[PDB]
This record gives structure tokens, sequence and C-alpha cells, in this order.
């Protein structure tokens, strides 16, 4: 701690949602807090109205379970990747697929977009990711270098552009010019499945089963470890107001002061109205661009809806 | 007493488990059917 | 399937291609501690000391954490006859952090000559590298097996400069009296004793009725007056 | 580079379900340092899925309750995923749009 | 008795039961009917309003 | 034609079978078996010749047991005989005893793919050795 | 020395125990870490289009 | 020794109310 | 070594970029909003909407339809698949 650090208000399940027939596995949202979508084992992708969270609209055509899924900000499109091995571009002016990125061996894990350049950048369980180049559908580079199954990826403008995480532990840090590793950090014991890049600091944070560790940039030196719950941990996900979340398999969700370690609050959420209690954690969440909600996606078919407390203290 | 397996609950309401506070919505369907945009184009 | 094939070329002393196989497998799997361990053993076994040597040193570069390569490794140096080579090692070995006792071993290589001084280094930075109570004692210990009792007399006041009023117990003050118990200074540690007592956390019982057993005991080395308080 | 397809598309799902089950439990079960069951808890994995499909308790007298609630998460989940397309395949044959010969009676079975 | 095996014959819209059993039960119970429906006819049982009737 | 009286041989050669093959597998085990076939070696396993089976007489407890349920749902044997933990056909008969007593030269040439081991601070020069 | 061996001079290697260590703090911010800046981005940007 | 796993080898590769009795006697 | 074979998948499609325009959801204006304001408002529109939408002299038996209101049932959304109310409903309608 600094002095008993940065007092941050709890938060409280507003709303759930229902009327997916599988797993959701991912939430994204739209750069307007319009709509927010999400992908599922059932093989759809659904728009949700933000506000009053009705359902907007829902896609059709992944053959497999998707599994991830991003909304450009600089252009009207999704992009989704899939159990499938399919990545696909669809233009949201006439909601049909216009490209189609084709060439991981495996299932897709993960995705993500350059938030100035226009590439897109896959991660498989064929222990690839791949820079596409949206435009012509090309593999621009082929990122060697895991020996299993990259999980999460994420891409940056300045400095190691792309941040990656696989199975086998350890972090690689690309040169995305290169296709290239500038740095392998190897200091979780176990799968690395998330990461997060901190929207101010120049920091980055990644989590595994054991622990959840921040970075500096670049070259990841070391910093902090937070350590506190213990679950495998799906989805880490961060505020400008410093709140870091962190999601599991379990169920559990922790709230985190990315400053300190502080973790203000504990969550364990109730399943749903059927289910069964082991059909439970959050395999992903995000918050809109308001940072006044988060959203997370259920093992038992929901969307929950968390709003801060305004009594608190 | 006596239920017949034609109701016979199991689970709890869906309200109840959540607790009030939260808002529980089951959307089905969707609205805005799909000709619609999302993103509506400039003109 | 790595393994067999390379022990039998080794057998029919076709070593280099024995090597090509165990690279080969390090390829495959970095990690695995036994494929070490058999790679560079087939090296010592043809005489090959430096293949050895190199093999040792990448062992611990890639895989710091395997005691079993350090260990493996100061052996062969000291079995080679380079005692200096094998410092070097242990202090590469120490800049780890490592385990209680990874030290103790630098510790008793060292003793293996006389090399006291350079034992007593050793343990003036293993106490804070893992300052635990029992291994301030240890060291204490240490310094009164080879009859330094003016320094071992300093390593408690240290100990228990150290640790303070906030945390101390039992042993380490039990231990110090018992050390100036030896010393004859029978005074002096019913001052102690008492002084040092009273400074800080009595009554834990557990802890406090040792104490009080070894003072009973030291005494002893009218006069049943607690007996009765105790029984009151 | 092969693509999914109505031939391949149920060894697909099984394929990329043993392993989500393998790289998320192995990367999240471990410490037998050795090899971990692999073989086995896939084993347990199959077992369950054809006592699910007998509809017969599956109760193991020794096991890890994480290991339990894994393998009744993902049994449950591939049971959504068979039981959901069983579901759409009743209701293609209803309005008479397929003809083939191998869904109609698997179809049959399932239901 | 012994256990039945069952099957669905497929309609298409609506599946039907189907039902086996062993041939002694089958012979048994099959002239247990004839002789059901021929006294229950004999008797009277069935008012006539209940038409899936022989007659017509 | 098939049907008839059960041997001692068909019976312990069934015990035999359904230990190696298993219990699911009935085709294989009516396989072996001459004059019976598969759904009479399976219900002649689960009515009989199945251990779980138990065969000894009944006590009194099973006696009330039986009784009671028997007047609480008449004529059904399939759902009392678990209740009570008997073969429906032995209960039955129990039930019948009851009231009637009642009243290619990649490898040998050239070494395949070659790595000469790197050279590390040491003197491999010298090293060479010996045959067979 | 070893680690490097295959490698140039320049492509770093990481090897001694210190690496692993760790540095605490660094404050709320400080020159060290940045975004390399707006103008140095651009420039890397339009080199590697 | 908590992580022993049983060996799954393979099988392929009750209770009742009392209601019935108040039914049962009054009819 | 790049071999001359081709495919017909891969051929040029949709070679322009379609950029965001201004009233599509442009950057620009992305980041000049105050989301949370926005959020709010449209949340308590929605909120009020919601509000502003809200002789036989002989037989065996009385009524049995007297509090029977249809109950929650396919309210309830349940994570189970053969407990969901789908399920009920589509086992009902397809065996017999
Ligand atoms: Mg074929």
């Amino acid at each position: 701690t600094m002095p008993k650090p940065q007092w941050h208000p709890p938060w409280k399940l507003y709303r759930v949602i229902s009327g997916h027939l599988g797993w959701v596995r991912c939430i994204a949202v739209e750069p307007g807090n319009q709509w927010f979508v999400t992908g599922s084992a059932d093989r759809t992708i659904k728009i949700w109205d933000l506000a009053s969270g009705k359902l907007k609209l829902s896609l059709t055509g992944h053959i497999s379970t998707v599994r991830g899924v991003i909304v450009s900000t600089r252009s009207p499109y999704l992009f989704s990747c899939g159990e499938d091995k399919q990545v696909k571009c669809w233009d949201l002016e006439y909601n049909k697929v216009i490209r189609h990125y084709h060439g991981h061996l495996s299932a897709v894990y993960g995705l993500d977009l350059h938030p100035t350049i226009d590439v897109l950048v896959t991660c498989s369980r064929d222990s690839t990711a791949r820079i596409w180049d949206v435009r012509t559908k090309a593999s621009v580079h082929t990122l060697s270098g895991h020996t299993n199954a990259v999980a999460t990826v994420r891409c940056q403008a300045a400095e190691p552009q792309i941040i990656t995480g696989s199975h086998d532990t350890t972090i690689r840090l690309w040169d995305l010019v290169a296709g290239k590793t500038r740095v392998t950090l190897t200091n979780h014991k176990k799968s690395v499945r998330a990461v997060v890049l901190h929207p101010r600091h120049y920091t980055f944070a990644s989590g595994s089963p054991d622990n959840i560790k921040q970075w500096k940039f670049p070259d990841g030196s070391f910093i902090q470890n937070l350590s506190g719950h213990n679950a495998i941990i799906n989805t880490l996900t961060v505020n400008s107001d410093g709140v870091l979340v962190s999601g599991a398999d379990n169920g559990t969700m922790h709230l985190w002061d990315w400053r300190t370690g502080y973790n203000f609050q504990r969550v364990h959420a109730a399943v749903q109205p059927g289910s069964l209690d082991s059909e439970s954690g959050i395999f992903a969440c995000a918050f809109d661009q308001s940072e006044s909600r988060l959203l997370t996606a259920e093992a038992d078919k929901t969307i929950k809806v968390y709003r801060e407390d305004d009594t608190a203290t | 007493e006596v239920v017949l397996h034609e109701d016979k609950k199991y689970y709890p309401t869906a309200e109840e488990v959540y607790g009030p506070e939260v808002e529980t919505i089951v959307q089905e369907e969707d609205t805005q059917p799909l000709t619609e945009p999302i993103i509506k184009p400039v003109k | 399937n790595w393994i067999k094939y390379a022990q039998w070329e080794e057998s029919l002393k076709e070593i280099q291609r024995a090597r090509s196989i165990y690279e080969r497998a390090l390829d495959v799997d970095y990690r695995n501690i036994t494929l070490w361990l058999k790679y560079a053993e087939m090296e010592m076994k043809n005489r090959q000391v430096n293949h050895a040597r190199n093999i040792w040193d990448r062992a611990i570069t890639t895989l710091p954490r395997v005691n079993q390569f350090w260990y493996k490794y100061t052996y062969m140096e000291e079995m080679l006859g380079n005692v200096a080579g094998a410092r070097q090692v242990f202090e590469r070995w120490m800049e780890w952090q490592p385990e209680e006792q990874a030290w103790h071993s630098y510790i008793n290589f060292e003793l293996r000559y006389k090399e006291v001084d350079r034992a007593r280094t050793i343990y003036e930075r293993f106490v804070l590298v893992h300052p635990d109570v029992k291994n301030w004692i240890k060291y204490a210990r240490f310094e009164e097996k080879h009859a330094y009792f003016a320094h071992a007399r300093k390593v408690y006041e240290r100990a228990v400069e150290f640790f303070g009023d906030e945390h101390m117990d039992e042993h380490l003050y039990v231990a110090f009296a018992k050390f100036e118990e030896n010393q004859k200074e029978f005074e002096r540690v019913r001052v102690i004793y008492k002084y040092a007592l009273d400074r800080i956390s009595k009554q834990e019982l557990f802890k406090n009725y040792t104490i009080f057993e070894k003072k009973f005991g030291d005494r002893r080395g009218k006069r049943r007056f607690q007996y009765e308080e105790e029984v009151k | 580079a092969k693509t999914v397809t109505k031939q391949r598309v149920e060894s697909h799902f099984d394929l990329e379900l043993r392993a989500a089950v393998m790289h998320d439990i192995l990367d999240m079960m471990p410490e037998g340092i050795k090899q971990n069951k692999a073989r086995t808890i896939l084993q347990h994995l199959s077992e369950a899925w054809r006592c699910w499909k007998a509809n017969i308790p599956w109760k193991v007298p020794g096991l890890p309750t994480p290991i339990e609630n894994m393998i009744l998460r993902y049994v449950k989940a591939k049971a959504d995923w068979w039981t959901n397309t069983a579901h759409y395949n009743r209701e293609r044959i209803r309005r008479g749009a397929t003809v083939d010969k191998t869904v109609c009676k698997k179809n049959l079975g399932r239901l | 008795f012994k256990e039945v095996g069952i099957e669905f014959m497929d309609l298409y819209s609506h599946l039907v039961p189907v039902y086996d059993v062993e041939p002694l039960e089958k012979i048994t119970d099959a002239y247990l009917d004839q002789y059901l429906w021929y006294e229950a006819d004999k008797r009277r049982l069935f008012p006539p309003w209940i038409k899936p009737a022989d007659t017509e | 034609i098939k049907g008839g009286v059960w041997r001692n041989t068909e019976d312990e050669i069934l015990k035999a079978a359904v230990m190696k093959y298993g219990k699911n597998q009935w085709s294989r085990i009516a396989s072996l078996l001459h004059r019976k076939s598969a759904k009479q070696c399976k219900a002649r396993w689960y009515e009989w010749l199945d251990p779980s089976i138990k065969k000894t007489e009944w006590s009194r407890e099973e006696e009330e047991k039986l009784l009671h349920l028997a007047k609480l749902m008449p004529t059904q044997w399939r759902t009392i005989a678990p209740i009570i933990g008997r073969t429906a056909a032995q209960c039955l008969e129990h039930y019948e005893f009851l009231l009637d007593k009642a009243a290619g030269v990649d490898y040998n040439a050239e070494i395949p793919f070659e790595k000469k081991p790197a050279l590390g601070f040491y003197d491999t020069s010298e090293e060479n050795y010996q045959a067979l | 020395a070893i680690a490097r061996q295959g490698q140039s001079k320049d492509k770093v290697i990481y090897s001694k125990y210190t690496d692993l260590v760790p540095k605490e703090v660094m404050n709320a911010d400080d020159p060290d870490l940045q975004r390399p800046d707006e103008e140095a981005i651009k420039e890397i940007t339009e080199k590697t289009r | 020794q908590e992580w022993k796993i049983p060996p799954c080898i393979s099988n392929w590769k009750v209770h009742i109310n009392e209601n019935f009795a108040k039914l049962a006697e009054a009819l | 070594q790049l071999s001359k074979q081709y495919s017909s998948r891969d051929l040029p499609s949709h070679t322009k970029i379609k950029y965001r325009q201004t009233t599509q959801d442009a950057p620009e204006e992305v980041r000049n909003r105050d989301f949370r304001r926005e959020l709010e408002e449209r949340e308590r529109a929605a909120a009020r909407e919601k509000n502003r939408d809200r002789w036989d002299d002989d037989v065996v038996f009385k009524n049995c339809a007297k509090g029977v209101d249809d109950q929650k049932k396919d309210k309830r959304f349940v994570n189970d698949t053969l407990r969901s109310e789908f399920h009920k409903k589509f086992m009902e309608k397809y065996i017999k």
C-alpha cells in the first residue's frame, strides 16, 4: 500500500439477461455505447442494446463456437473468430460477411485490431498468431514462437505492438514489422489466459491460475504481483479509474486497485435459475465506454450487468 | 398437498436467486429486425 | 525413445552421434531434467571434461531453478580438483537465493577445506537472505563449534538487536541463555533471562513455559517460593 | 489448409472439445508433474458422455471435485450442442427441406 | 414378463412409438384380446357413442 | 425351438463369457452358446445368474415389507422387486408361498542430419573414440 | 556468453539472476515509462507501412 | 495422494412415497 | 520458393476499406462525447417506456381451475439442457 490507497465504490449486480442457448464466450462493446455484442457456443453473434438490454439482432454464419469478437472503431465491421478456424469480417452496413481470413490450422482462440494501422491479429491453438492485412485478407506475418496454444492476444500502438500469451505459460512480445519476438517472460507457472493493457500508464498485466502479474513497458520488467484469488482466471479488464477486474472459471470475480493490488471486492454470483452449480464462472467481461457498467459473459448462458453502487461509503 | 409432474418446480425463480437489486431480463428473439443497420450510413 | 537411442550409440562408442541425438532431444523438450542429466553423464563417462563443463553451464543457465544441476556441477568440479571453479559456481548459484539446504552445502563445501573465514562470510549473507531465528542460532552455534566465543556472543547480540522487541521468542533467547550458561556467567544469564523477558512478550504460553523450565534448570545448575505461587 | 464441413463437423466439435478440456485442465488442474491422467481424464470424459446418453447417473467413487465439476461442465455443454442440433434437424425435416439418408436415422436415434 | 423393445416409426412430423414383445406373450395376449372383445360385444359393454366401431 | 431348459454347462460358460466380454455386449455372448439367443442370455443374467441377486431365505422384515408393498401396489412386481432388493420372480414365488402356507543412404552412408556440437571454453580437439 | 553464442551481440538474452529479481515502484509516472510519443509513432507507422 | 486418479476402466470400451398407502387403502 | 498455384477464393474482392463516416460514428465524435450522461438518459427513457407499457347437479368435481394462473415457467430460463422449458416443448411435440 501507499496509504490505505484509492477508495473505490463497490459494484452491485444490476441486470441479468438470458437468451443464449450456449455458453457466451465473448463480449465486446461498440465505440458509441449503443450496442454490445456477444459470441456463443450457440454459433450466433447477438447484438444487445446497452441501455435496455433488449436483443437487437442475431447473426448466424459461424459453423462452430464463436470465440472472439471485435468491433472496429474506424470502420463499421465486426470481426469474429471461432473454434471453426474461420475469421470473418462482417459489414455491419448490411449485416453480412464480406471477407474471411483464411489459414489457421486449428481453432482460433483470439483476435484484436491495431488501433491505427488496419491490421488484424489472431491467436490459435496451432501455436501461432497471425497478422492479417484487413484490406487484402493476407497473412502479413506469422508469429511462430510459443509451444502451445496461444490464448489471448492484445495489440497496441507504441512499442511491443503485439502482446500475447499462451497455454505454455510464457508471454512473448512481438515486434510487428519484424514478426519476431523482442521479449520472453516466463514468470507464470501455469497457463496464461488473459492479458490487459492499462489505458494510461504504459503498463500491462497478465493473469494465470496461480497469480496476476503487472509489467513495465517495454521489455516487461516485473513491477508487481497481485495475489489473492486462485482459479483458472479467464478475464482481466481495466478502467481508466484504475479498476482491474479478474474473472474466473469457478464463477468468482474480484476487483482490484491497479496500483496496489488491493482487492477491494469479491463477487461470487448466483448461477441461473436452472443450470447447475458447476456451470458457473465467467468467460469474459467488458466495460462500456463510460466506465459505468461492467458486463459479464457466463457459462450459465447469461449476461450480467454490474453497476457501481452510488451510496457506497 | 401434491404436485403433478405437469408443473413440479426445479430451481428457484430467476429473480430470487440473484436478489432484488439486480434486474434480470430474459431477452429471447430480438428487435430491430435485421434489414436494419447497426451503424447507419451517411446520405 | 530419445534416450534409449542415445544410450545405444554411446555403448558403441559413436559418441559424436550420441551428442547429436541429445541435442535433438533437447530441441524437442529442453525442460526435461533427466535428459540433461543423461547428456552430461554421457560426456563424463567418456572423460570429455570440457564438453561436460559446457553442458552443465547450459543446464544451469536455462533451468536455474533445478537444484540437481547445481549439486552435480559443483561435485564435478570438486572431483576435478578445481576448487576455485566450484566456488565460482556456488557464487552464481547463491545469486538465486535458493534454499536453506543449498546454503548449507555451500558452507560445508568451504568447511572441507579449512576456510573458516569464507564460511562465516557465507553465513553472514545467508542469515539475511533467510532471516529465520533458527538460521541465526545455527550461525552462532557454528562459531561456538570453532571456539569463537567472543564472536558467538556478538552474533547473539546482533540477532536480538535485529529481531527486536516486536517479534522475538523462546528459541533464540533460550539458546543465548545456554551459551552464557556454558560461559559460566550465571548472574548474567539471570539478568538476560529476566530483563529481556520483561522487555518483550511473556506469558506464546508454551514458549514461556519452556523458557521458565530452562531458567529453573540454570538455577539448579526456601528456594521453592514460586512452587507455591504457581499452585496458589 | 482444410475447411470445416458437414462430413467433418461432428469429428471437428469433439476434436476441439478434447483439446478444450485438455489445454484448459492440464494447464489448470496440475501438479502431477509427470503426466496427469490425460488419457485417463479424457476416458472419464467419454465414459461420462456415454453415461448421459444412456441416462445412467455417473458417480465415480474416488475423484477430485474440480475434475468432477469439470467433466460435468463440459459434458453438459456437449449435451446442449447435441440436443440443440437435434431440435433444429427435426425442424428441417418437419418442413421437408433436407433430403439425406443419414440425418434422418441419426435424428431419430436422438429423439 | 420380459422386457419390451421400443423403437420410433418416423412420420417426419410426429414420431410413433413401436413396441416389441416376445412371441409367447404375444400369442397369449392376442387370444386374450380376441376373447375380451368378443365377450364385451356379446354383453353390450360399450355404449353406442364409442365409434371406432366394427359396424361402420 | 431355440427355447429350453438351462444347463450347468451353458450357465457356467455364461458366467465366463460375461466376465470376459462385459455386460453390454449380448450378441457376442449368445454367439458362443448354442440353442440360446441374446435376449435370453441377458434376461438369464439379470434374472438369476447375476451375483448381486440375493438367494436365501426371507427375513421377517423382508416379509413385512413385501406383504405391505404388495397390498400397496397390487400385481406390480417390477416396481416392488427393487424396493425389497429381490428378484421379481423370486418375490412372486415367495408371495404365493406366504399365501400358500398361510392357509536410402540418408541413413547408412551419411549421418542423416548433423549437428556438430557447439564448442565451449574447453578443448574437444584431442578427443576421439575407440572401435567396437 | 554461452547463451548468446549463436546470436549477435546486439540481440538480447536474459540469463543472470539479477534480471529475474524485482524492481519496485517508479512513481505515479516518470519519463521512464511513456509511449514513444505522437511523432515517434508517426515515423514508425509510416516506415512500417 | 489426493491426485491419484481412479483408472477410468470403461464399461463400454430408489425410494417411494407413503401416499400410495393412503390411496390403495382408500380404494 | 513461391508457387505459381492460385485459388478461386484468393482473388481480389472488396479492395476498398469502408471508413466510418461522421454520422455512422467516426472516432472524432466518440472522443468528444460524454457517454455517461447519454447512457443514463437513455436508461431513464427506457425505464419510463417500460412503466408506460405497464344444472349438472351431478358431478365428481368442484372447480379444479381456481387459482391456476399459468405460472412463470416460460419466464424462467434454465441453464440445463434437459430441463429447459424449450426442451420440454420439443420433447412433447415430436414424440407421440
Ligand atoms: Mg464421404
